[PDB]
């Protein structure tokens, strides 16, 4: 709203990294503090710092914050294990009359190396053709990184309608897995000849198909 | 002092929905409590801050005169209501604590914080699942293993927690997560390694837990006899 | 009269009881004919085939079982009788033939994609050699442009 935060910011493990929070003169250039929240996606967010000038206790010093007049700036030295969270900017909003949040900036690379996908395409059985439903279910397992696009063809048409994708979790090999599933009816679940599911990964693609008769 | 908070709550679109913000400990009767909201794909925003001490409504002009705050002395906790609900409510929401301090800028802070209440409102309400069990083909066995599951379709809340044979076995077994359906239900699937000489000696049976609507459905795989 | 049999997408006798072609199928098959030395006068049936199969098999599987297919619901312990036909099954090659049946030589060279650096693959191509003119070069050290 009145506050905007950078979506990201690079940086490197060993170099300092900074950002900035930018608003308007009637919330943070107007005279009050502001406050630095860290939003870790799993736990709540707690305190890290106040007023840009006393530490709070269970803090470490690293943190660094100042005030450049209208605008607002964080420091840190050192990418540790535990910067894979989100920084939002708040203070205290004349106009709103309340508190107002940032945008939010994620601190985050990549850092996934390829590996092999593995597909495996599963029809439907005799006792879900009777629930008036046609559920298709194409499950991927062992790929990294998980982020594996998902086709559905009929040999004559792409498939358009019911394409679903889930979100990928880390397995105990430190692997990812995924499902697809896909919404008909055993009205033309029959008449067609061959369903298949097309992925691409890295330029890999591999094609599986069924015979339903 | 900590503050716990009340698990998932799904309600529906013109309901009234009940939370519940608990201390464990003491300074909770002096020192004024807030809510804070956060929400996948926007910013946290601020509805209102009450005083427990004197029991003072303090909202934001962005929000209408439609939710309220009650605050209890006795057993030192606070409730939230909300009615009419919409389709942006999906989010959660934080119980938060206020400290004042003294200086030029004196801003609200929010030193202590809360656990979360995940909110979730669509269509499609809670009703009796369908499992499907699913038998390997002989086309789709190549080496020594074999590859079957459980499906569990068309069902209502999040979370479901499944189990093999009430956890005798736990080698090999994956979870997936569920997705977003566009009439608004959820599908996870849930399949383990199995090898091609204990297909017909022993048997795998999938259980389900719906604890929202208190359901325990027991499915039966069977190999199929044509491939 | 087998040879356009090799193809990804259909069902006979010899591509699904031999070697099935998959649908994810990069393969580069090879044939001709060479009929003057694989065959000879009185009948050469040196070379064999399975006709007889329980069921199907995975692509990219080779089967060397010459266990007896049954076809009837008693065992018969390996013998000629009935219900029972040995799968395996000899050719009828013979020079004399037309075009056909002839004997031909049928190659299959398939490519794998994995998460491997190149080992087999072209190098670079030998391009035309120019002289007396503005060009630009890299002899594995430099990359010089001059005539």
């Amino acid at each position: 709203s009145v506050l905007t935060q950078p979506p990201s910011v690079s940086g490197a493990p060993g170099q300092r990294v900074t950002i900035s929070c930018t608003g308007s003169s009637s919330n943070i250039g107007a005279g009050y503090d502001v406050h630095w929240y860290q939003q870790l996606p799993g736990t709540a967010p707690k305190l890290l710092i106040y007023g840009n000038s006393n530490r709070p206790s269970g803090v470490p010093d690293r943190f660094s914050g100042s005030k450049s007049g209208t605008s607002a700036s964080l420091a840190i030295t050192g990418l540790q294990a535990e910067d894979e969270a989100d920084y939002y900017c708040q203070s205290y909003d004349s106009s709103l009359s309340g508190s107002v949040f940032g945008g939010g900036t994620k601190l985050t690379v990549l850092g996934q190396p390829k590996a092999a996908p593995s597909v495996t395409l599963f029809p439907p059985s005799s006792e879900e053709l009777q629930a008036n439903k046609a559920t298709l279910v194409c499950l991927i397992s062992d790929f990294y990184p998980g982020a594996v696009t998902v086709a559905w063809k009929a040999d004559s048409s792409p498939v358009k309608a019911g394409v679903e994708t889930t979100t990928p979790s880390k397995q105990s090999n430190n692997k990812y897995a995924a499902s697809s599933y896909l919404s008909l009816t055993p009205e033309q679940w029959k008449s067609h000849r061959s369903y298949s599911c097309q992925v691409t990964h890295e330029g890999s693609t591999v094609e599986k198909t069924v015979a339903p008769t | 002092v900590q503050l716990v908070e009340s698990g998932a709550e799904v309600k529906k679109p013109g309901s009234s929905v009940k939370v519940s913000c608990k201390a464990s400990g003491g300074t909770f009767s002096s020192y004024a409590i807030s809510w804070v909201r956060q929400a996948p794909g926007q910013g946290l925003e601020w509805m209102g801050g009450i005083i427990p001490i004197l029991g003072i409504a303090n909202y934001a002009q962005k929000f209408q005169g439609r939710v309220t705050i009650t605050a209890d002395k006795s057993t030192s906790t606070a409730y939230m209501e909300l009615s009419s609900l919409r389709s942006e409510d999906t989010a959660v929401y934080y119980c938060a604590r206020e400290n004042g301090y003294s200086g030029y800028g004196a801003a609200a802070n929010f030193d202590l914080w809360g656990r979360g209440t995940l909110v979730t409102v669509s269509s499609a309400s809670t009703k009796g699942p369908s499992v499907f069990p699913l038998a390997p083909s002989s086309k789709s066995t190549s080496g020594g293993t074999a590859a079957l599951g459980c499906l569990v379709k068309d069902y209502f809340p999040e979370p479901v927690t499944v189990s093999w044979n009430s956890g005798a076995l736990t080698s090999g077994v994956h979870t997936f997560p569920a997705v977003l359906q566009s009439s608004g239900l959820y599908s996870l699937s849930s399949v383990v390694t199995v090898p091609s000489s204990s297909l017909g000696t022993q048997t795998y049976i999938c259980n389900v837990n719906h604890k929202p609507s208190n359901t325990k459905v027991d499915k039966k795989v069977e190999p199929k006899s044509c491939d | 009269d087998e040879v356009r049999q090799i193809a990804p997408g259909q069902t006979g006798k010899i591509a699904d009881y031999n070697y099935k072609l998959p649908d994810d199928f990069t393969g580069c098959v090879i044939a001709w004919n060479s009929n003057n030395l694989d065959s000879k006068v009185g009948g050469n049936y040196n070379y064999l085939y399975r006709l007889f199969r329980k069921s199907n098999l995975k692509p990219f599987e080779r089967d060397i079982s010459t266990e007896i297919y049954q076809a009837g619901s008693t065992p018969c312990n390996g013998v000629e009788g009935f219900n029972c036909y040995f799968p395996l099954q000899s050719y009828g090659f013979q020079p004399t033939n037309g075009v056909g049946y002839q004997p031909y030589r049928v190659v299959v060279l398939s490519f794998e994609l994995l998460h491997a650096p190149a080992t087999v693959c072209g190098p670079k191509k030998s391009t035309n050699l120019v002289k007396n003119k503005c060009v630009n070069f890299n002899f594995n050290g430099l990359t010089g442009t001059g005539v």
